[PDB]
RNA sequence: GGCCAGAACCAGCCCUACUGCAUUAUCCUGUCGGCCGGCGGGCAACGAAGUGCAAGAAUUUUGGGUCUUGGUGAAUGCUCCAUGGCGA
RNA sequence: UCGAACCACCUAGUAGCUGGUUCACAUCGAAGUUUCCCUCAGGAUAGCUGGUGCUAGUAGAAGUAUUGUGCGGUAAAGC
RNA sequence: UUAGGGAUAUGUGGCGUCAAAACUUAUGGGCUCAUUCGAUACGUGAAAAGGGUGUUGGUGGAUAACAAAUCCACCGGCCCCGAAAAUGGAUGACGCUUAAGCCCAAUUAGUGAUUGCCCAUUAUUCCUUUGGUAAGGGCGGAAACUUGGAGAAAGUGUAGCCCUUCCGAUGUAGAUGUGGCCUGGAGGUUAGGACGAAGCUUAUGGCGUGAGCCUAAGAUGGACCGGCCUCUAGUGCAGAUCUUGGUUGGCG
RNA sequence: GCGACGUCGCUUUUUGAUCCUUCGAUGUCGGCUCUUCCUAACCUAGCGCCGCAGAAGACGCUAAGGGUUGGAUUGUUCACCCACUGACAGGGAACGUGAGCUGGGUUUAGACCGUCGUGAGACAGGUUGGUUUUACCCUACUUAGCUGGAAAUUGCGAGAA
RNA sequence: UCAUCGAAUCGCCACCUACAAGACUGGAGCUUGCUCCCUCGAAGGCGCCAAGUAUAUUCAU
């Protein structure tokens, strides 16, 4: 019911020609499909890492099980965009079950406060508050 | 064309559904005890609320015996039941819910009322058309018979 | 954006009785009586039992919404006060050449020769609050405003300094008018 | 003849059940307390889905001539012969 | 009738200007640009377009990429 | 992006009424009260700083005391003012405000993997036309239960030689084609007519996509004339302040 | 109350552009007359506020509701004085308003003058004299009648404040 | 001159929908308003067609 499911997209940077051993990077990105985190992963590596989709292949995108559904807290940091005071970060510690939903619910109040949407908005720290 | 439930019979009322809410404070209302839930796929099933988590949602649950899942069901078709286990009064949100649920707290409301109208509702959509006839037969003699009992009092 | 704070209590002694009856409260004692509304969001009033405790609780909150609980916290304890205590209104004058006349004829109040003005200024007053004079000797300036209610004898005790004002006047070189004193509780033992 | 209704094969839109089919981790224990840190073996997959095979059977619509036939046991082959029902 | 009368004639004077230009269907189907013109309310010439074609034409094909291989000095940059 | 129709499905745009579609979605996450809220781009731009002692969000830094919590500074709007004209007045109208506004999402409801739903000259499919000279196959006599054709003719063109197959199909100026339409007349042919020709009338149908043709019936007409192949031209009119004739409104 | 320095929004009875509409004709300013509209308030109206004791002004806000003159010179708009007044505010309506008037200015054909030009003539320089057609049509308005009408002329169609 | 379209009907609707009394004695009743659906009520008993498979109900105010 909650959209937005939780991907963990790696991926090497071709290699190489000139390397022959990338070292590889993964990561975690939310997204409502997997063509999504993919285009969010070639972003990270053309940014964080100054790798292009072209000259790197996507090793194996994958999709988190799941946690056993069960209500506990969320500190989300998250990290958005707009003419709204350009590049902000946040916390917006919410409480709902999983990751995929209270990272849904981080989305749908910027854009709700800050109409800072999907693609405005990076996202770091998805973790648990036990208080 | 209106369907009736008087007083104020009501124009264009979708037979699928009810905006029944009113709005509570959540606390006072539901502690991890028992609920039932309206307009679910799985429908009018009462199962015992696991915990509350943010605010309109709820997690609901119950043991076995009627394929419920552990699930999160939202308090805009979950009304809560004074047939509580763990609300209020007693002194936890209790655990094992099974255990707290053999205090036969749902087996008594299962067989108590408002759980007859429950299969009430269900029997007459389950009813072929025979029982229909059944039933009019029914109502016509309790029907009469009150006509009968109407002369009676007329005579006394 | 919303949370919940606290609730709020008054507790009901003996003397002061408090209904819950169509969400409104009624208090009465042994010296007045007082009945108003108090409706407001997420305010439902439920009084507990007949004389423990007057609660207002609200599940729902925000600054607009518990900017309003504990206003009638201020207006459900003065309803329990003016039925036992009350809370008596004064107001003086000053003069410096005019001589001058006033009246209060039963229900209405009259001012007479007001900075020269020799015709009435009439203003109703409800049903039960009483007031005299001490123009006779020993004041010779003041009106005593007496009752039960918080807002029932404010409300009036409000206007006749709105009947006052000197217009097109320099204003601080001299004072025309008899004008509200001093807000003040004053209680009594004598 | 025109007006209908129903039926039957054709293809077509289809009703769709069960959904299996593999994978992946979910998850299986241990003693701890109202700030939580002291961790390991996959042997379980009905709420794992970025994923493979399904007709008989549901529907109006549209068109109707070179047919149909019988099953065998293996590791699918011999084959034979020449629309009806109302109203007007 | 007069800043050149009136009648008839040359004379149906000329007009790069204005108005109009009579049936159907079918098959296709544009241009306002080039150069030249006392040229800029017009022409001529190419382009666009139609018809008829001729001819051995998966080629002497391409508003496309790839591969190599040249070219350039705008953006950004730097003073 | 466009031949004539039917169906299935979409596009853009939408689903409170007008208005087909959430008969006001079991909608979900927040936001919003606005004494001219706000609400479809591009229409032209809507509102510019500025602040606050305002409603919601975030970061720097105290106290454990404000008058068991309470601060000193700012970032961010939704929102308040800043801001104004002249017919009455516009989100398009009503209206909506515990939305029918805004920003995000959804799509049968955390039960288990698809198309919530409505609209086209679009798409798919189905018929029908028509062109391509597009491919084929027959291009003179045989049978599937009732008729049609794998027997209708060697053919650009039609009432196609016959089937069936693919594909395209808008269009001003323009070009071109038509076994194509029409008027006057000629050379041929075939043929009507006082038992009623031309003409004329039309709720006279039919049939051709059309130009048009044919029929009927005239309480019309009275004596000429149709089809076809060639020929021929003073050959088609709604529109030129057209020309001529006639009528008409305004108008008793 | 504004003024250095300055700037930043919104302004048309604005200075000009633009060449989009009009060249088989939207008839030229100003008035007269009459109606309307706006507020950026001139007057009255409402408090407000000061070194606003009375007096009397002073600043300000709210309000388009009502009111806002008569003359001299000018074709004028504007301007200027005269005088009244509570004050004689500022605008739109195609620079409101000619099938309403006027015709003073623009205004051509006559004529004179100034400068210019060899000359014919030119001047957005001056002066004088110089057409002002048509509603009998539709609507608008204004009054004046008549008659139908509830499935707003129809179904029998059925709803009584 | 009517052949019609329409297709539950009210002395149990139809002040009120909600009171009164539970952070644990139930209240409910100011009610899923009745009744209606093939012989006035459930147990029978009874005639029905040829109106010849659908066709506006060949009914009914
Ligand atoms: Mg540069
Ligand atoms: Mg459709
Ligand atoms: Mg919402
Ligand atoms: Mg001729
Ligand atoms: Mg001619
Ligand atoms: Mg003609
Ligand atoms: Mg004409
Ligand atoms: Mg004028
Ligand atoms: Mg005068
Ligand atoms: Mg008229």
């Amino acid at each position: 019911k909650p959209h937005l499911r939780h991907y963990q997209v790696v991926g090497r940077e071709s290699p190489s020609e000139k390397n022959p051993e990338p070292t590889v990077y993964k990561f975690e990105v939310f997204a409502p499909n997997f063509v999504v985190a993919k285009s969010r992963f070639w972003r990270m590596m053309r940014v964080k890492n100054k790798v292009k989709a072209t000259h790197g292949d996507v090793l194996s995108c994958k999709v988190v099980k799941d946690a056993k559904l069960v209500a506990r807290n969320y500190l989300v940091d998250i990290a958005y965009y707009s003419q709204r005071c350009g590049y902000t970060r946040m916390v917006k510690e919410f409480r709902d079950v999983s990751k995929t939903g209270a990272v849904s619910q981080a989305y749908h109040d910027l854009a709700s406060r800050h109409r800072a949407r999907y693609h405005n908005i990076e996202v770091l720290n998805v973790k648990s508050i036990p208080d | 064309t209106d369907a009736y439930a008087v007083p104020l019979s009501p124009l264009l009322s979708c037979a699928q559904g009810i905006a029944l809410c009113i709005m509570v404070k959540s606390h006072y209302i539901c502690a991890g005890r028992l609920v039932r839930i309206l307009r679910g796929p799985r429908q009018d099933r009462v199962g015992v609320i696991v915990d509350i988590v943010d605010a309109n949602r709820v997690l609901v649950e119950n043991p076995e015996d009627a394929k419920m899942w552990r699930h999160v069901q939202n308090l805009k078709n979950v009304e809560p039941l004074k047939y509580c286990v763990s609300v209020s009064r007693n002194c936890s949100a209790k655990a094992l819910k099974d255990a707290l649920a053999s205090s036969k707290a749902l087996e008594k409301y299962a067989k108590t009322r408002t759980a007859a109208r429950v299969e009430a509702k269900k029997a007459c959509a389950a009813s072929t058309d025979f029982e229909r006839y059944q039933l009019r037969v029914a109502r016509r003699s309790r029907a009469h018979w009150a006509r009968k009992v109407f002369d009676e009092k007329d005579a006394k | 954006m919303v949370k919940v704070k606290s609730l709020c209590t008054l507790q009901i002694p003996e003397g002061v009785t408090v209904d819950v009856k169509g969400r409104k409260v009624t208090v009465t004692g042994k010296r007045g009586t007082l009945t108003k509304d108090l409706t407001h969001l997420q305010l439902d009033l439920r009084v507990d039992k007949k004389n423990r405790t007057f609660t207002v609780i609200r599940w729902f909150g925000s600054k607009i919404p518990i900017a309003c609980l504990n206003t009638t916290k201020a207006h459900v304890q003065n309803m329990i006060t003016g039925v036992t205590k009350g809370y008596r209104f004064k107001v003086r004058c000053a003069y410096a050449h005019f001589p001058i006349n006033v009246s209060v004829d039963g229900q209405n109040i009259e001012v007479r020769n007001f900075l020269g003005e020799k015709r009435v200024r009439r203003q109703l007053v409800p049903s039960s609050v009483k007031v005299s004079q001490t123009d006779p000797s020993k004041v010779k300036d003041e009106i005593i405003f007496d009752g039960n209610d918080l807002e029932q004898v404010s409300r009036e005790a409000a206007v006749l300094h709105q009947m006052c004002l000197v217009k097109k006047k320099d204003i601080r070189k001299f004072l025309d008018g008899i004008y509200v004193q001093t807000k003040t509780n004053i209680e009594g033992m004598e």
